[PDB]
């Protein structure tokens, strides 16, 4: 009877139900049989009914129930999941949230509906892994998300049964996770998630004042907050920021207090408990900063306390420290220069060292080689500091992460052939010479002045020069493999010897005697003169217009850029410091704004900012 | 504070108590009368140590049907309980053949207790005189603490669904083996 009962309820008409229930007691057939139960996803009568009905009154909903209700298997029946995959786990409560029906959430919760069921269906999951729609996976969060308040509110307290706040799904995330991740930088959807946020964390307070909401952490250790810089969501980062509370009651959870007001001035006292970390845990700022893919990163580095911080900050010892940086490589970096040229060539690796000279001599040596082996130990540490960040943080950015591991290398290892491969030492040190020097454009970053060219200069080789030079190289290849086909001898020195020519020609200097032992000339000539025009006159300034493009592109963004290349280096030297120093420099103060709900002192770090405004009278 | 929520299955072989127990656990008290083929879609309420957990109860049958659908309940499984009878001793020698390769095929890397039932039965005088007609014996207790041992099984226990002994003790340690994190992964691809 499963396609008549489907279609009658479908219908929505309630006279063909009747004579199902002695029909159920003569044969003792439940209302949950597999027969009744739809095989493609275990769909029940129950969630039919609720998906198709008219103006949210199908008027089959009591009759099924009291019908269940007769067979005695109620609870099974109302919260009977989902099978398969795209829809496993959802539930009738689900469905009567979504279609933002009261009176169904009502009578479902009544008559002993599971109000904590997770669905956990693939069409639930994440946007990037393949769900359309992530809610949290829990009636509550799916009410709060879907800008229900009275939902909510009934939810949260009903005389049957409650759905605790603080309650985790299986991927960790709570209702304000959730909240967070549906969060749209849109003008409509801010506003109520923002209003949704404020309700959902002074009801959770005021039930339980004990424990702060914010305090859960999900599966991956993020908290709202966190969560909401990793993503980019500046709407409600913002907000959260800046959070005010004007009741008495629960005014404990704000985030910004009021220090005094003189005048048109007006100082404020932000808090940062969790904005800024000395390696205790986490921080705001280094993941908003060192994570990749940010859609609005340099919107949410505009803040009113993170800017006043990093001044404070730069200031207190980072202006102290950069130069003694820069003053020390440049030292080491000219040892190095004096040690290689004064080489001797003459003689088998090692030397004996026995005069004069011999002292300064070997002192430069185990000076560079201990330097590269404090940056391959830095760079390893800092590389397990951050939890390993994967090819993307090293690769794609911060080349010069990347580059002192290559100089941490070639150093030693021309040591071990110093040792035994004494002929060709010489041939890799002065490579890394020569890298060591050239990537000395990170301690310029930091220089207001000349802060871009590194930063541009870095983008364009690697991303306009080599999509160009592919187009180059299939020039290069095809007129030179052509070139040397050409030519008539009467074969590897040859082509080797055309190609140095060649390249020397390519430069703009050279001579053209190569066309007189080949023959056809002509045609030699025609061909040098086309890979002339091409390369020389179009490729060769034609590459300079995207270039002088990019290059434009960071003129205009050249403040934001700036600030956000000066925080990664001051963080940067910070983070190379030891925890108990970190601690000695923490900045803030130790304000008791308020006190506890049993009146112990909050005694919370803050920091204090001021502006000024003339239209408050 | 908040109660975490784990998900228990619970397989065995026909017969062999599987709805008792769990019915013993839900209730206190045992169906004298009527017996479903499957309990379902039940969640209980289990402190253990300083921890308050929702065990989600699902049952997998084969009478009629059940086989077929028996998959769908493998997936996001916490605990398992391999379920076995002490009076019918065919039903030890067929967990290593079928039931733990499909375990495993399905649900890897998922802690698994062995448990007996009927532990009264296996002293009892009716039983053994039937079972002698085909050259069997009552399963040795002995016998299932090696057999855990073979088959890596947590833990290894005996519940009696008429006297309710054990029944408490033997789920609360299913509970613990849910709540454990398990250790990372084990040759993890580079
Ligand atoms: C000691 C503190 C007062 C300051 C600290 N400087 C140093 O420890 C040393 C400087 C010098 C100079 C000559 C010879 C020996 C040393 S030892 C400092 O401020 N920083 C080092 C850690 N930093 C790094 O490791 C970046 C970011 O992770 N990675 S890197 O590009 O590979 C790099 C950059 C510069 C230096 Cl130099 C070493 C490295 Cl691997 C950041 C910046
Ligand atoms: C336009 C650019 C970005 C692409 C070309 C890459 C260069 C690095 C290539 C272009 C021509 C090449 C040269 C062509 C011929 C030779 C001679 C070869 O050794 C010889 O002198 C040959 C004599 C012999 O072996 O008997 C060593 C490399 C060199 C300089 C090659 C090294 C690399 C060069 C400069
Ligand atoms: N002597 C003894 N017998 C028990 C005890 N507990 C249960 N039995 C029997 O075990 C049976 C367990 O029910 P059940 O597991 O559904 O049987 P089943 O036919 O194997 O179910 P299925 O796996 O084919 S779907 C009960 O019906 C009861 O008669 C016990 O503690 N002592």
């Amino acid at each position: 009877n499963r396609p008549i009962l489907f279609d009658i309820v479908s219908r929505g008409s309630t006279a063909d139900l009747d004579g199902l229930l002695p029909f159920l007691l003569t044969h003792k057939k439940r209302l949950t049989d597999e027969e009744f139960r739809e095989p493609s996803t275990g769909k029940t009568c129950l969630p039919k009914a609720l998906l198709n009905l008219s103006n949210g009154r199908n008027d089959t909903i009591p009759v099924l129930l009291d019908i269940a209700e007769r067979t005695g298997n109620m609870r099974e029946f109302i919260n009977s999941p989902f099978r398969d995959i795209y829809y496993r786990g959802q539930t009738a409560l689900h469905i009567a949230i979504e279609r933002r029906c009261k009176h169904y959430v009502e009578l479902l919760v009544a008559q002993g509906a599971d109000v904590h069921a997770q669905a956990r269906g693939r069409f639930f999951q994440p946007k990037d892994e393949g769900g359309y729609f992530y809610f949290g996976e829990l009636p509550l969060s799916l009410a709060a998300c879907t800008n229900q308040p009275h939902i909510v509110n009934y939810l949260t307290e009903n005389p049957h049964k409650k759905a605790d706040m603080r309650r985790q799904d299986s991927r960790g995330n709570t209702v304000l996770h959730a909240l967070v991740a549906i969060a749209d930088n849109t003008r409509e959807n801010t506003k109520f998630v923002t209003k949704m946020y404020d309700l959902l964390l002074l009801k959770c307070a005021r039930l339980f004042p004990d424990s702060n909401l914010e305090a859960v952490l999900n599966n991956d250790g993020l908290s709202p907050l966190m969560m909401a810089a990793k993503t980019g969501k500046i709407g409600i980062f913002q907000h959260i920021i800046r959070r005010e509370v004007t009741d008495e009651d629960t005014r404990h959870l704000s985030r910004k207090f009021k220090d005094w007001a003189y005048g048109p001035v007006y100082s404020s006292l932000y808090d940062l408990s969790s904005l800024d970390t000395c390696g205790e845990e986490a921080s705001v700022l280094e993941i908003l900063v060192y994570n990749s893919k940010i859609e609005n990163r340099h919107e949410m580095l505009a803040v009113e306390p993170i800017n006043e911080l990093l001044r404070d900050k730069w200031r207190k010892f980072g202006a102290v420290s950069f130069y003694i940086n820069v003053v020390s490589y440049l030292c080491a970096m000219v040892i190095f220069t004096l040690t290689a040229y004064y080489q001797p060539l003459e003689g088998t690796p090692p030397y004996p060292y026995r005069t004069t000279v011999d002292y300064l001599r070997l002192a430069g040596e185990v000076i560079t080689l201990f330097t590269g082996v404090l940056f391959f130990f830095t760079n390893i540490k800092d590389l397990f500091m951050k939890k390993c960040p994967g090819v993307n943080s090293l690769f794609i950015d911060g080349s010069f992460q990347l580059l002192y591991f290559i100089y941490s290398v070639l150093v030693i290892v021309s040591a071990a052939l110093y040792l035994a491969g004494i002929e060709a030492y010489l041939a890799v040190m002065v490579f890394a010479l020569v890298l060591g020097w050239m990537n000395a454009l990170y301690f310029t970053r930091g220089l207001k002045l000349t802060g871009t060219y590194s930063i541009m200069i870095q983008k364009i080789l690697f991303k306009d020069l080599f999509r160009f030079l592919l187009v180059y190289l299939l020039f290069m290849i095809g007129y030179a493999s052509a070139l040397v086909s050409l030519l008539n001898p009467c074969d590897s020195e040859t082509f080797s010897t055309f190609l140095l020519d060649l390249f020397k020609l390519t430069i703009g200097m050279g001579d053209l005697e190569m066309l007189s032992s080949t023959k056809y000339p002509v045609v030699f000539i025609i061909l040098l003169v086309t890979y002339i025009i091409l390369t020389f006159v179009l490729l060769l300034n034609m590459l300079i217009a995207l270039m002088g493009e990019t290059v434009g592109q960071v003129s205009k963004e050249s403040k934001h850029i700036w600030k956000l290349q000066w925080a990664t280096t001051i963080l940067d030297i910070e983070r190379s410091f030891p925890v108990f120093l970190r601690k000695a420099f923490r900045s803030g103060e130790m304000v008791t704004v308020g006190k506890s709900s049993d009146g112990t002192p909050d005694r919370r770090w803050c920091f204090r900012v001021d502006e000024v405004n003339w239209s408050h009278w | 504070m908040a109660a975490i929520r784990k998900k228990l299955v619970i397989v065995g072989d026909g017969a062999c108590g599987k709805t008792c127990l769990l019915i013993v656990f839900s209730k206190d008290q045992f169906p004298e009368v009527y017996v479903p083929t499957v309990f379902e879609n039940y969640v209980a309420d289990i402190e253990v140590d300083g921890k308050q957990v929702e065990l989600a109860l699902w049952d997998t049958a084969g009478q009629e049907d059940y086989d077929r659908l028996r998959p769908l309940s493998y997936p996001d499984t916490d605990v398992i309980l391999m379920c076995f009878s002490i009076d019918s001793p065919d039903s030890l020698e067929n967990i290593p053949e079928k039931w733990t390769p499909e375990v495993k095929h399905f649900c890897p890397n998922v802690p698994i207790i062995l448990v007996g039932n009927k532990k009264d039965l296996r002293n009892d005088e009716h039983t053994r005189r039937e079972l002698a007609k085909m050259k069997q014996e009552p399963v040795k207790p002995e016998e299932g603490r090696d057999m855990a041992n073979r088959i890596g099984a947590f833990g290894y226990m005996e519940c009696s669904a008429k006297t309710k002994d054990g029944v408490r003790e033997v789920f609360e340690m299913a509970t613990r083996a849910a709540l454990q994190a398990r250790r990372g992964k084990k040759k993890s691809g580079c």
